[PDB]
């Protein structure tokens, strides 16, 4: 049983591995979004 | 969407569409001229202005079968390239289905299949119908299966089929036939269904008490399966099956593809008074022994997964109530890797009664297909049978003439003792 | 505003989702056809939660309607309130997974999902304080519990600072619809555990024993469930949608009903439940309404309280009411009942007031309950997985699409850890 | 006064142009037989920039109709408002050019572009101060193509200080119904190229995904087609033709659009486009007009601007409404998106704003890009037109009009350094 | 303006232009005696006081079929002095009909032409209908088209011709008037199209039921064919195709101009019933081989260009979607340096039927005339003919005796063999 | 390859040539041409 666990465990990592691989490619360019502003915070003297 | 074409082979199937696109006719409103005085659009296909034309394809290497529908009332349903007719008959030989006659005449059946897909947007699957005796209905389907499956690939492949009765058959040559069709069906098939004539015989006999029933009402009864079969795709209901969730549900291996299709109620306008038919006797009457039409013993067999397709007045409370009788039965029992194995469909569209018929109407139906290993035994006395005849090598010289070997016999042989191995082996406790 | 998008994945999903938006629509007075015909100023107060302005004042439900089979788009369309969605938020394919979960999830799922995430992204950005989405789907299916669980994979990607709210229907061993369940519901409530920050535990069972012992109903279609459903889901939001003397958003409740992030399985109710013959023998009062919803009969899963620890209970109460008469009832339930709570967390029950009843009842109140007793929930999915899965049945159509038994073993050990912690906060 | 002179060559041209004309008289309230029945004085304070003061209260186009058949001058001439254009205008041949670009450049376009130049002659100084010529063909066939092309040239010549606006359609590898359109497209890029100062790189397989997708329409004839174009080139002009909050001019837009002289490809767009069943699920808001403008889907190229880099954008809106709303939408569309946008350029985004919006929509925009996309919408055609000039096919045609092969090679030399400037622009 | 001259030369030539002629006076609306009970000036010239004269001359070196034309149906259409005639025919000989009998006929049919010619003042081309195999239809065909070519040089000439079957073939002495036409047809003919009657025998068979076809069905579907390449020119549509486009958008290289004509739906009136005519569906039956109007096989060859000229209710939204399909279909091969290969053009005008017809009335037609390499081997056939028949010197003796040489057939036959090494050559990839 | 580029610039060079040639012929009398007045700008005080 400790080699299937183990297997399980590669697997997971492997798993891991290339869903962090896929984050890292798809965040070098973000998708075109539009929406409304969010406008900044005024400053105020303090 | 969700197209299925319809493929007859041979006189048994030419003569079940007959009886299946006039059940359809009747279902959607549809003269049998083709007019409409929707939902129709999963088997008819409409044309112009107020013209349907069904998705069905009849092939016989005879005309007789086929002439009877180009001058019968239902000769302007269909148009003549639906309507392909050979030369020679195949004669109950599996070799002039295949080889000899079914060569010169599956292209142009291809090419009609072909034609009939293109235009549907949404096929769902293919209802190939032919009887395993016949040779036409062996060869020329085991041959078309082969190319549909090399063609259209992982589009489903639903057939029916007659199987022979242990003990009534009207050919000498069937087992023949019937093992070297079922050697390809192992493969080219997606989900096979079995309908025996004895048990279709006794259950006119007794519960429709006909005394002389003859092929019409055998092919009204396979309709009725063939409707219930598509009524959760051609109309609506509370819980809708597929045929790709069909086989998902009803198929646990590869190989094992061949359940035992079941109707209920089915009684005579007389009988139908004195009963108050609810889901639960009906649902019980479905696991019933001298139900099902397939003639073998259900109780010397453990079903593996069972589809329940009721239609009409059926709601969810009384059918989960009849499956937890079911359960909590002893005589039926089901096999322990399969904790859950009830698949169920709820249809609100009544089966509709074919004016002539002998079935009455009633306001709930139900169209058992349980998968079950009782099936093994029937493949085992074929084999008998088979064995009897190849020992002597009787009506090998027929085979033989027109271009197949002895390799082929033994390798069909082996291939079904394979399958035979592959039910007791799945019907073994864990 | 703490706006709420909503998300519907297969036939039992699409269905539920509808049933709610009717009834969300009676409560906040809006008509079929989409224009606002209410009284009071405090339906249009907070319609910004779930509906979007159109010009001409109609209003339309910031709801996603997908299904892998164009039938119940169409089912969902031609029924009643099935004109106010918008017609782009159908996402429908043309095949139906047909009960397979790989078929939903990797093989024409996946091909389907681009379109919902780029629906589901129009919906977040144009409103302007998202707080969470809301999937309605299945567990048994293969459309809903994969496909719906993709989606929220994808979302909880997109959106991982928003809270993430799901009302899957669990498969039950007495009401079992299909052959397949085990696979598919093991494979959902894997993924569900990471990706959902709380999920709901409702089951058909439970579902028909209420309407046949409370309800006292004879033959309850599909509908009376749906209402069930629904009613749940509008006493969840009503904080948020209406006012009253002591708010509770589902962020609140998220923080007061998970201790460990793992733990977020809820069995929910609601309160009062009558039937016609005994709605006149009945006071309308605090204690029968708590009495009520603590009942182990007016659960919403197949989980029996006595056999487990309540962890955290929600109680959301909807009505003019006093807060005395609230907390000395959460008091008697708390210790009357020492032995049924968890013992390292005092005040096991959150208490959250909302001014405004549902249409028709003066009073009303939801159960949401964080208890231990969903471990045998998970136990009979597990043990029939297993009995399934050393007879390697049914596995060639999964694999069929391309997995591997691995992901199935993986799948059923992060079920059974999830089933040990809830047996060892048991204690 | 700031005039403008309307040229139309070919089918495509004439046609595009005869519904330009109905949406034009349209705005400005002019009936089929030519004279002023509008409501609004502003129809007519601006009238002069494309029609003509005749005797009696009537308003002629300023449009020249070329052909090398009759056929399509006797189609524009039968067709409604085809009797406001004056007869002498029609400037037709008799053989046609058979999709060749050769024959309509240097054979029979040779004698029959006297004439035309001509008709523009007496239209140019019939005005007080033009500023340029809108000249509208298709690039596959040959008469539009070429006719188009030398008339460019010729116009350049005589007019060199003047705008020169070609709302040219392109081919496209989908919808391709001439075999030779990649010869006549390059050959006419190659002088496009250099002879003009704004091109409108219009498609037929992204107005069929308009229709198909966006307007829903369920046979989208021709007509719709050159609607959608008619409404973009109107929208372009509005500001001419009408007063606003924010005015610009076509050499306005000419100069924010065109960094560097030779990439002035743009690629249209309108909005709101909705079809009839979701016309009154959809709210009219700029910011939804900015979220419609900005989808790659709802360009009028067959390119993909998710596959480049913005140069500059132009948003040329109408209607009564917010210039805040607008700066900062278009300033947000600029911030969230930075890689899809150049860096060395800040502000990518122009706008313009108009009170009088097209009839029928309280508001309206035009959105107008010069993206790096393009460059592939050129390696198409460049690609194609090597695979048909390495094995000399249909060369002979070309060739047998005086054409030889030196010609072909300088167009695809010059095709290729315009598609490599813009991936040098890209980054 | 854009009119265009039909020239009818032999037998099949007169015959087939009978059948146009007829299908015209029904399109426009012209009765038999030139008289309607605009649009007609493509082929019709209104004379005098609503009398309409077809743009056509009628030559055959036999009477027989020109005075079968002058006393009958439509003796009042044509005026007797473009009805030319001669005294003996050419008998199966090109030498007759190029050099002895086609000589003295000639200036006749010039001046004739040249009267027809500049009355009207759009003249776009020449229609030359005409069959290989007779003597009249190969040499007076060709000395003709050299007088064409010297006299009215870049004017457009499109021609329609009859080829010779590998079975159906009607004269022994078929092969040497084939090649020898194709010699002159190689350089003096813009875009000869190419019909084979046996194809045309087989659709009629098989498509339009007819169990015994004649040559009047024959020449009624080659009509057809000719309106719908003409349609563009005589009505107006979404997309016009003139004959100089048609010819652009063909032919490839200056000797490849012989693409193969077909026509979709030809389908029967009780055929059409049942039927669904989408454009996706005829547009797909063009690239049947078994729709083929020439007996050769696609498949074996590739195309280089194609002009789907569409007529009827036909809309460019479902043309791009069925070219789209015909893309990606691996069946129909293209040549790599035509990256697009659909000429399209669409219509208003549905195909008119004649009373009397086979055809059934269609709301949509298509014309698909491609440029393919599967021609070659056809002409490969012809010319085993001709040499075979070459080695022994049959027949040689009867065309030397009237004015030829020996080394024209030699010479004839290196031009077929480098058009054979043309195709060979524009057939292979880069 | 320098070839073909050589040819192409001297291709580009002659008909640059012809073009000027074309030109200098057309500039030498403008074609007949007639419009509106356009009046001379009002000269002031300054
Ligand atoms: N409470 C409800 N349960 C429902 C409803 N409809 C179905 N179901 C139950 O849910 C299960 C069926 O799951 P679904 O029909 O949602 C399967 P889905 O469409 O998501 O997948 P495919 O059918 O494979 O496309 C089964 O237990 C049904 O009894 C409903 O409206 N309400
Ligand atoms: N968007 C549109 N495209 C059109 C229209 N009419 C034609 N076309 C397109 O134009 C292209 C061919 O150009 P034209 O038909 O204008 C050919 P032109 O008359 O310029 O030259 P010739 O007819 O060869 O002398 C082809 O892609 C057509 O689809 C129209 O109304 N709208
Ligand atoms: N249930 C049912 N079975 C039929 C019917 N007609 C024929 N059969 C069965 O078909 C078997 C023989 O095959 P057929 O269909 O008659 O003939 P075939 O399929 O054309 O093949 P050939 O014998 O070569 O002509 C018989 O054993 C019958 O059991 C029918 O109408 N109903
Ligand atoms: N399709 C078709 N082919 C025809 C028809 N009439 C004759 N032919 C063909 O013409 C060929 C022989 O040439 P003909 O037209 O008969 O004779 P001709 O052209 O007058 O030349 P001569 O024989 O010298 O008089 C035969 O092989 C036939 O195939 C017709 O009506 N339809
Ligand atoms: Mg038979
Ligand atoms: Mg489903
Ligand atoms: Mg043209
Ligand atoms: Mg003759």
């Amino acid at each position: 049983g400790d080699q299937r666990k183990q297997m399980l465990q590669k697997y997971k990592e492997e798993k891991q591995l290339q869903k962090l691989k896929e984050q890292r490619e798809k965040a070098k360019r973000g998708i075109f979004k539009v929406g409304r502003y969010r406008p900044d915070m005024p400053c105020f003297l303090l | 969407m969700r197209e299925c074409i319809s493929i007859h082979v041979g006189q048994a199937g030419v003569q079940i569409g007959n009886a299946c696109w006039e059940l359809y006719c009747l279902e959607h409103g549809i003269q049998p001229d083709g007019q409409m005085p929707d939902s129709f659009n999963t088997f008819f296909s409409e044309t112009g202005a107020g013209k349907h034309v069904p998705r069905a394809v009849f092939v016989d290497l005879e005309p007789t079968v086929i002439d009877e529908v180009r001058t019968g009332t239902y000769r302007q349903l269909f148009h003549p390239e639906q309507l392909i007719t050979g030369k020679e008959d195949a004669a109950n030989n599996y070799a002039r289905g295949h080889y000899t006659i079914g060569k010169e005449i599956i292209d142009l059946v291809l090419d009609r299949i072909r034609k009939l897909a293109d235009q549907c947007t949404g096929l769902q699957g293919f209802l190939v119908f032919h009887s395993f005796g016949g040779g036409t209905g062996s060869g020329f389907t085991s041959l078309l299966m082969e190319r549909l499956s090399v063609d259209y690939g992982k589009k489903s492949k639903l057939e029916f089929s007659i199987y022979p009765a242990p003990q009534v058959s009207t050919a000498v040559v069937e087992p023949y036939n019937s093992i070297l069709t079922t050697h390809t069906t192992l493969e080219h098939s997606d989900c096979a269904f079995m309908v025996d004539n004895e048990a279709i015989y006794d259950i006119c006999r007794r519960n429709l008490d006909i005394e002389r029933p003859t092929y019409t009402n055998l092919n009204r009864l396979i309709s009725q399966i063939v409707s219930s079969i598509t009524a959760s795709l051609r109309f609506d209901g509370a819980l809708n099956v597929d045929l790709t969730e069909f086989q998902t549900n009803l198929v646990p291996y590869p190989r094992i593809h061949f359940p035992l299709a079941t109707y209920a109620p089915v009684i005579s306008a007389e009988k139908a008074y004195h009963e108050q038919l609810s889901v639960a006797e009906i649902t019980n009457a479905c696991f019933e022994p001298a139900n099902q039409m397939v003639k073998c013993d259900p109780r010397h067999g453990k079903y593996m997964a069972c589809c329940l397709l009721y239609r009409g007045d059926v709601v969810p409370k009384d059918v989960n109530a009849a499956i937890a009788t079911i359960k909590t039965k002893r005589s039926i029992q089901f096999v322990d890797w399969c904790p859950t194995g009830f698949k169920v469909g709820i249809n609100y569209q009544p089966p509709t009664v074919v004016p002539g018929g002998d079935l009455a109407k009633v306001q709930r139906a139900v169209c058992m297909l349980s998968n079950t290993t009782a099936i093994a035994e029937a493949w085992a006395r074929l084999d008998h049978k088979f064995d009897l005849m190849y020992a002597k090598r009787a009506f090998v010289h027929w085979y033989v003439g027109e271009g197949m070997e002895e390799g082929e016999f033994s390798e069909a042989r082996e291939d079904m003792a394979a399958l035979e191995k592959d039910y007791e082996e799945v019907g073994v406790d864990s | 505003m703490r706006e709420i998008v909503h998300i519907q994945a297969g036939q039992c999903g699409n269905q539920i989702g509808a049933k709610f938006w009717e009834v969300i629509s009676d409560e906040h007075g809006i008509d079929p056809t989409g224009s606002y015909h209410g009284d009071s100023d405090l339906q249009l107060e907070r319609i910004n939660v779930y509906y979007n302005e159109a010009a001409g004042n109609k209003y339309v439900p910031r709801a996603i309607l997908v299904d892998l089979e164009p039938g119940t788009m169409d089912s969902v369309r031609s029924g009643p309130f099935g004109q106010i969605f918008r017609p782009d938020n159908f996402v429908f394919g043309q095949s139906g997974a047909g009960n397979n979960w790989a078929k939903g999830h990797y093989t024409e799922g996946a091909e389907l999902v681009d379109s919902v995430l780029d629906v589901v992204r129009k919906e977040s950005e144009s409103c302007d304080c998202l707080q969470g989405f809301q999937l309605t789907h299945s567990l048994g299916g293969g459309t809903g519990s994969g496909m719906g669980t993709l989606l929220i994979s994808k979302i909880r990607e997109e959106y991982p600072d928003r809270i993430m709210n799901t009302f899957s229907v669990v498969p039950s061993p007495k009401v079992s619809d299909t052959v397949v369940e085990p696979y598919n519901a093991t494979l959902s409530v894997h993924q569900l555990v990471e990706n959902t920050d709380e999920t709901y535990c409702i089951d058909n069972e439970a579902l028909y024993d209420i309407c046949f012992r409370t309800l006292k109903l004879t033959t309850p279609t599909y509908g009376d469930l749906n209402h069930l459903v629904s009613a749940t889901m509008s006493g969840v939001t009503t904080c948020l949608r209406f006012p009253g003397q002591l708010n509770a958003d589902l962020r609140k409740l998220a923080v007061n009903m998970v201790p460990f992030p793992r733990l977020h399985f809820f069995m929910p109710g609601f309160a009062p439940l009558t039937s016609r013959g005994s709605q006149q023998y009945r006071a309308l009062t605090v204690p029968e309404l708590t009495q009520q919803m603590f009942d182990a009969k007016n659960m919403m899963a197949a989980c029996d309280p006595r056999h487990g620890r309540y962890l955290t209970v929600a109680a959301v109460f909807r009505g003019r009411m006093s807060m005395k008469e609230v907390d000395e009832q959460m008091l008697n339930v708390q210790n009357k009942n020492s032995s049924y709570f968890v013992e390292w967390i005092p005040n096991n029950v959150k208490t959250a007031v909302c001014d405004i009843p549902p249409r028709g009842l003066k009073m009303s109140a939801t159960f949401i309950g964080n208890s231990t007793a969903i471990q045998e929930l998970f136990k009979r999915i597990s043990e029939q997985f297993t009995a399934m899965f050393r007879r390697k049945a049914f596995l060639h159509w999964y694999t069929g699409e391309g997995m591997d038994e691995m992901e199935f073993t993986e799948a059923e050990s992060n079920m059974n850890d999830l089933v040990s912690e809830y047996q060892q906060y048991q204690d």
